[PDB]
């Protein structure tokens, strides 16, 4: 019998993709110790994931302390250059 | 001291060379000008070994993704090691009175939980968010 | 301890050698800088075996599915023994004098409840969540 | 003790020894540090016997199905023994003053029932819920 | 006692011989380590029956079907007994003095009504319902 | 001093030589009339070497994009180091009394947290917001 | 004073001569009838030193477009000064007694900020809007 | 005095002859009966300095039209100068002992503000709206 958390079950399960999608979109760097819960890692397989901060809209966003220009919230991956 | 009070677990600390542990010993005396002179070592080494584990056991994990020990574990054990060596010897004195001689301390109603009880238990408790709750979860 | 207090309940502390509670005994005299020496050994015996006991069947058990026991184990047990030898003794000191001198302590208040009412109660308390409600039960 | 004080009840105590009621008197001498030693056997005896039948009769039954009797019932008796053997004497000492030597304690407070008013009253508390009312029933 | 004070109304106390009543007396001289020496028997007889006249007059009959007086009826009687003699020597001693030392007790601020005025009668008071008024009726 | 002891971390601060961590020590003896010289060198090195490892710790980063420690870092260490020092000699004197006289001093109480518990600590506090959380975050 | 307190910063209080500082020292010790002329030369320069860094850093700046130093800078970094070397002689007194007389001074503290702790406090307080904050700013 | 103490800003103070300064000094002296005369010149006139520096800082411009010095400004500042002559002496004396008796005056535990302080302040603050915010402005 198989359960939705048993291992050969998991790549069935819609909520192991979303959550890993949200993973790759919310992570800082390949070190998951420091991110994510032990629950997390063991439920979503995070090892697996290729978690690097890549994928996070949050690594290419200007967030300068003093912003003239109104320029904050810009994203570089959307410059003509890319 | 050659291993760190923060980098020995309650097994680590029962393991060291007496050295070891009189190192120390000897660094959290420094946080008395008295020293606890008068308190023998067993007793010193109890208070330590009772930190470590109080350490690791009650104020270890994290609150959301932040540690719940947020200031310097050296310290912290130090004060919390402290703390339990004033307890102790009976508590903190509010007045002393000898031959003539008189002092009374601004100790007041500082509270009523074991931490703010002692000079050196509500220093600890600054390391450890003054034992706020600012922990968080969500649903996947 | 070769047995540690921690694991002994009731009827095995009732089964162990003196010089196994002896050492127990040993330990929970480090928790005074006075080591209660002008109280007897039977009375050391009764308040360890009372803690041990009261361990057991008040300080046991779940709330929600976390234990109720959240500290280290064995530091619970001496703190709660440490706690019945000081009301053996008739209480915390507040204030102390005679020919050498005066002494005033800043345990004053201590709550209503038995554990607040002296230093080693106070620190007994933070292992056991603060005597707080916290669990939940569902149906299904 | 061969019989225990849980295992007797007002009745059976009655019945026991005068060697089986001293090894219980025994037990209770153990939870004061003085052994109540002034205070007569006919007074200790009285303080036990009305013990067990204030646990049989008050501090007996059940709430939500739950025994009203938390705790270890020996332990429970044994502190509700001690409790009266303190009141017989008069009551909680707040402070003591002799040949020059003073001390006072903590032991203010507290509230206005019976069992709040002593440090062994204030343990055996702990055994029964703290007096609180956590019954409920159904109809059908 | 032969007949107990349970078993006796205030006619039965007045037909008992001098002996049973003095084995009746010398039960509530148990509830005090003084035994109230120094107060004679005819108070000591007197406060007796009247806590007998009071026990049937004013603690009996029933609240909800349950019996005012829930714990054992012997007990009762006895502290219902002491309180009395103890407001025949003034009440309770708060504070004692003399060339043999002082004394203060934790008394302290007890209630303002009657049975609370006395460590007997707050004994006493919890065989009654602590004076509560758990009384249901309906319409047929 | 050379190093000042705002350019010093706790690694730094081991690293220095004797002469370098006096200068800062005799720096620190300044912020009190007494210098506090009856205290030993190492409980002087320990209030410093505790006071940068809480300034880089307890008391670093951002708060709304400004500096948590927004006085002089300088004085704020040094200030932190005196109170330190000055719990090692069991805080704040309320009141002094013997041979040579009498005084007390408006201390007040009020603190209860621990920078609040003496003047050091009071002043160190306005350095960093008075332990004010004006932190904010945003999407985007 | 030549160069006056309020046209020096930190750094050039340390470029100063010694003779410029010293008339510095002197116009601060003219806030106390006492001079502080028990205290060292070294504790009143710190004292100033800090006094300039605090003044520079906390209270420094615009508030809503009104400068935050609002009375004369001068007196203001002197009152700071006073306030500085009267909590490094402990706190104030309130009271003082020996073997010439008695008397108690009504310096009964505002509340818990370091700046109302001192008269001297109390007064430079004034010139810094009373610690309030009346910043206020626009989007444009 | 030929100048007045209400004509003087605080470069014309630093400008007058010490003839014009005495007597300035001199009408301060009289606001108190014991006329300060233990406390030194130089004292007394950085006493008056700070005052009329303070004056053209602190208590100058207006409130809705109104000038914020609503009462004489030459008793405004030489109340002022004694307010700030007091607290170089210390403070209000609350209570006076010696071989010549005692004496306790009704000082009454003034509140929080400086001018609150002393009986000098109390008078000076009728002078200047008892420091109220009356001042109203329009948009045209
Ligand atoms: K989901
Ligand atoms: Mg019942
Ligand atoms: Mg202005």
């Amino acid at each position: 019998m198989q359960l939705r958390r048993s291992p050969g079950m998991r790549p069935m399960d819609r909520d192991w993709h979303q959550e890993r999608a949200r993973a790759r979109e919310q992570a800082y760097s390949s070190d998951l110790t420091s991110q994510f819960s032990e629950s997390e890692i063991v439920k979503y397989e995070l090892d697996t994931a290729q978690i690097d901060g890549s994928d996070n809209p949050r690594t290419y966003i200007w967030n300068r302390t003093i912003d003239l220009f109104g320029m904050n919230g810009t994203d570089v991956r959307e410059l003509r250059n890319r | 001291p050659d291993p760190s009070i923060d980098e020995v677990s309650k097994s680590d600390w029962d393991a060291l060379t007496t050295q070891e542990q009189d190192d120390i010993i000897s660094q959290v005396e420094n946080l008395s000008s008295t020293g606890w002179v008068n308190t023998s070592r067993e007793r010193k080494a109890e208070a330590i070994r009772s930190a470590i584990a109080e350490r690791d056991t009650l104020y270890s994990g994290n609150m959301s993704r932040l540690p719940t020990l947020d200031g310097d574990a050296e310290y912290f054990t130090l004060y919390l090691s402290a703390h339990k060596i004033q307890l102790f010897e009976g508590g903190e004195a509010q007045s002393e009175s000898g031959e003539g001689g008189s002092v009374s301390y601004s100790t007041g109603g500082g509270g009523e939980k074991d931490l703010q009880k002692t000079r050196y238990g509500r220093m600890a408790l600054e390391y450890v968010w003054e034992d706020n709750s600012i922990a968080a979860l969500r649903t996947y």
